[PDB]
């Protein structure tokens, strides 16, 4: 499974 | 036997003049990719490149589009973000990959974490081995480390590294037990390449094994002809297996003074094979 | 930052002659991913040609497969062309039987 991910 | 990783790697790359940023997103269980997302398609959605996966409802995949969706959206920003952070323009082409992902023991629990960025192929940030700390390459991954520190996302992702990542990896081994915990011994054999009147081409072959982790090598007398083997880079075949062959230059006559030897996680005791004319 | 392409061309089962096959080129760590790859049979690109997705390596480097049906024979010449921003100019590796 994917993953939902940070902003910079 | 159950030493088993969970790997997504992302890619997102910007086209200034042609095109809007393209999100490319692949995921592995081991050497056997199982999906594929491609922002650049119609209608994009995350694909099954796996049996055992087709066996998932749309409740997968209907998750697991947006999740890439989400992700193409905010790899959109980190394109421009870090032409900011870089001090570059809306000019050249430049390049985000990212490697996520949770080894696990053989007992089926953590073992290992990860997460890391890279900007145009330069590290760029990676979450430590704990899950807790970061490591920035330079003074501009420095900024997101801080932005990161005071926003707890080593907390966010740890859980989803010891959490979900452990829990589908072995949702994914027990579906495909067969296809996912079997490693298939090569096919080796030794041609012959005259190459003058003189010499020859001795060429050691590996083919159709699984997984990739392959040692080759060439030994004449017994003895480590390591300087003096070509070696091939471990390919793939197009069907879950790949190859690899060693070849060694030897005289005429001298050539069952050569041994190839094959070590593969398939193979009850390694290989010893020469020439058989 | 940037990385130059290495090249494989060889085939998914041994090739005998006749017999229907797998023309493999295996273009592997280079970047950026912007690559061009043509499978060439007698100096003239194969129609159907298909490749891998987009995966990378442990050190960033990117790596493609491309592949197409073929029956190899005697006196065909089966090749691959790559060509990457690398590069001076498009390089050209010959399918070998033997490698």
């Amino acid at each position: 499974t994917a993953f939902t991910i940070p902003s910079i | 036997m159950g030493s088993h990783s969970m790997r997504y790697f992302y890619t997102a790359m910007s086209r200034p003049g042609r095109g809007e940023p393209r999100f490319i997103a692949v995921g592995y269980v081991d050497d056997t990719q199982f999906v594929r997302f491609d922002s650049d398609a119609a209608s994009p959605r995350t694909e099954p490149r796996a049996p055992w996966i087709e066996q998932e409802g749309p409740e997968y995949w209907d998750r697991e589009t947006q999740i890439s969706k989400t992700n193409t959206q905010t790899y959109r920003e980190n394109l421009r973000i870090a032409l900011r952070y870089y001090n570059q323009s809306e000019a050249g082409s430049h390049t985000w990959q990212t490697m996520y992902g949770c080894d696990v023991g053989p007992d089926g629990r953590l073992l290992r974490g990860h997460n890391q960025y890279a900007y145009d192929g330069k590290d760029y940030i990676a979450l430590n081995e704990d899950l807790s700390s970061w490591t920035a390459a330079d003074t501009a991954a420095q900024i997101t480390q801080r932005k990161w520190e005071a926003a707890r996302e080593a907390e966010q992702l740890r859980a989803y590294l010891e959490g979900l990542c452990v829990e589908w990896l072995r949702r994914h081994l027990e579906n495909g037990k067969e296809t996912l915990q079997r490693a298939d011994p090569p096919k080796t054999h030794v041609t012959h390449h005259p190459v003058s009147d003189h010499e020859a081409t001795l060429r050691c072959w590996a083919l159709g094994f699984y997984p990739a982790e392959i040692t080759l090598t060439w030994q004449r007398d017994g003895e480590d002809q390591t300087q003096d083997t070509e070696l091939v880079e471990t390919r793939p075949a197009g069907d879950r297996t790949f190859q690899k062959w060693a070849a060694v230059v030897v005289p005429s006559g001298e050539e069952q003074r050569y041994t190839c030897h094959v070590q593969h996680e398939g193979l009850p005791k390694p290989l010893t094979l020469r020439w058989e004319p | 930052i940037q990385r130059t392409p290495k090249i494989q061309v060889y085939s998914r089962h041994p090739a005998e002659n006749g017999k229907s096959n797998f023309l493999n080129c295996y273009v592997s760590g280079f970047h950026p991913s912007d690559i061009e790859v043509d499978l060439l049979k007698n100096g003239e690109r194969i129609e159907k040609v298909e490749h891998s997705d987009l995966s990378f390596s442990k050190d960033w480097s990117f790596y493609l497969l491309y592949y197409t049906e073929f029956t190899p024979t005697e006196k065909d010449e089966y090749a691959c062309r790559v060509n990457h921003v690398t590069l001076s100019q498009p390089k050209i590796v010959k399918w070998d039987r033997d490698m």
